[PDB]
């Protein structure tokens, strides 16, 4: 049996992160880390000592496993699973996985320009959405907790060839009183947020 | 380097109707294993097979059986699916039961429903960039919304001039419920694609938000008035604008 904290652990890009697990079985002698993106299949990361930005370590006396990620990047954001088993000289040595820790690395937004823009449907309908965008990663987007208004959480996109990342969230509603002006009233947003006319 | 495949990758079934999910690997590995993954519980092993004609219960076998007639395959069989078997299943293979790399398949998402009345494909709409964003930033963000679908079995992608794009995209990691006040709320999911103003401005550029929905199969019986919610793609599109 393996104990692992679920997180999520949120850190700023460039920070060192430490992920760890504790186990109770002294026959465990092989220790690896797996990384799982979104809902995709886990894939081995470390089974080692150091590997570039990664160092895996084990203290068998403390029964404590750790993975350190130096200079962390938004692309490290994933679930990390510690895996372990006995030796192959053992009668049974089935690999087991801890239940994973979710890591979010917050992108460093170098020039925030928070704004709420209204976008209209391409097809027509009187339908529109409200896009809050370009805010720094300190910003939290709240679910407004009104049943007829829908608000996504923040999501970071990367325009690789501009060396530009930006956060955004989307809100929409059918309530006749809904307007981009009020859409994110349930969140704390920068006073300088731009509401075009 | 090769791989583990699972079939199907998505499946809806009514309670009590038998189904099997295949897992196959072409590496001649002796050891294969089935797990489920559920929120809060991580991977839990259902059953494992050390070699051809050798199978063994794992930690959560109830409701499942397997077989291992050949090295290539290790199917998971649910004789009488129950709702709490709704889950994400992963097959894995390795040269041996441990102290060695396990290779995982891509996952099979299974939803087991009381009936199929609440299954619905997405509707899809593309919202065009704000002229205010273009003038303020010299960039242009399109938003796609997929709405009304259930269960949450979708894959959203963007296609610019007929080719898939990944740069400048981000899609919500999970949908939200549209009518969380009702049972079996249909779901909505949003994604953004951001391009330069120059690129959006060209009327020859064509942008499509494509949602693959995995729904009922040919064989599933359908008796509601509306079109059967089969596996299908639903898209919406926008062209660039000089504006």
């Amino acid at each position: 049996e393996v104990e692992q904290d679920p997180g999520p652990l949120s850190v700023p890009e460039g920070a060192i992160v430490s992920l760890n697990c504790t186990y109770s079985n002294s026959a465990f002698q092989y220790f690896m880390w797996y990384r799982q993106y979104s809902r995709k299949g886990p894939e081995l990361l470390m089974y080692n000592k150091e590997d570039g930005r990664f160092t895996a370590q084990v203290d068998k006396s403390s029964k404590y496993i750790s993975l350190f990620i130096r200079d962390s990047q938004p692309s490290d954001s994933a679930t990390y699973l510690c895996a372990m088993s006995g030796l192959k000289e053992d009668s049974s040595y089935k690999l087991i996985f801890g239940s994973g820790t979710r890591l979010l690395v917050r992108p460093d937004i170098q020039n925030p320009d928070p704004a709420v823009y209204q976008l209209r449907d391409s097809k027509s309908s009187d339908k529109s959405v409200c896009l809050f965008t370009d805010f720094d990663s300190q910003t939290n987007v709240s679910q407004s907790k009104d049943s007829d208004v829908y608000i996504t959480d923040k999501c970071v996109l990367d325009m690789r060839s501009m060396d530009f990342k930006s956060n955004s969230a989307v809100a929409w509603s059918n309530k006749s009183d809904f307007a981009c002006a009020n859409a994110f009233n349930n969140s704390i947003i920068p006073e300088d947020t731009f509401f075009p006319s | 380097e090769a791989q583990v495949t699972q079939n199907p990758r998505y499946l809806i079934t009514v309670t009590g109707k038998k189904l099997t999910v295949t897992c196959s690997q072409n590496m001649n590995h002796e050891y294969m294993s089935w797990y489920r993954q559920d929120p809060g519980l991580g991977l839990r092993q259902i059953y494992y097979s050390m070699n051809v004609e050798v199978t063994d219960k794992g930690d959560v076998p109830e409701g499942y059986k397997v077989s291992r007639k050949e090295k290539r395959n290790f199917p998971l069989i649910l004789e009488s699916p129950s709702p709490n078997q709704t889950s994400l299943y992963f097959c894995a293979s390795s040269i041996q039961q441990g102290a060695d790399t396990q290779y995982f398949g891509p996952g099979t998402r299974l939803t087991v429903l009381e009936d199929l009345k609440n299954v619905f494909p997405p509707e899809v709409a593309v919202f065009e960039p704000s002229e205010a964003e273009i003038s303020h930033t010299q960039k242009a963000t399109l938003v796609c919304l997929a709405t009304g679908f259930y269960p949450d079995h979708v894959e959203l992608s963007w296609w610019v001039n007929g080719k898939e794009v990944h740069s400048g995209v981000c899609t919500d990691p999970q949908p939200l419920k549209e009518q969380p006040a009702l049972n079996d709320s249909r779901y909505a999911l949003s994604s953004r694609l951001r391009v330069s103003a120059t690129f959006w401005q060209n009327p020859r550029n064509h942008f499509r938000c494509q949602v693959q929905f995995y729904g009922l199969s040919e064989n599933d019986e359908w008796t509601q008035d509306r079109a059967k919610p089969v596996t299908q793609i639903v898209s919406a599109e926008a062209w660039g604008r000089a504006d």
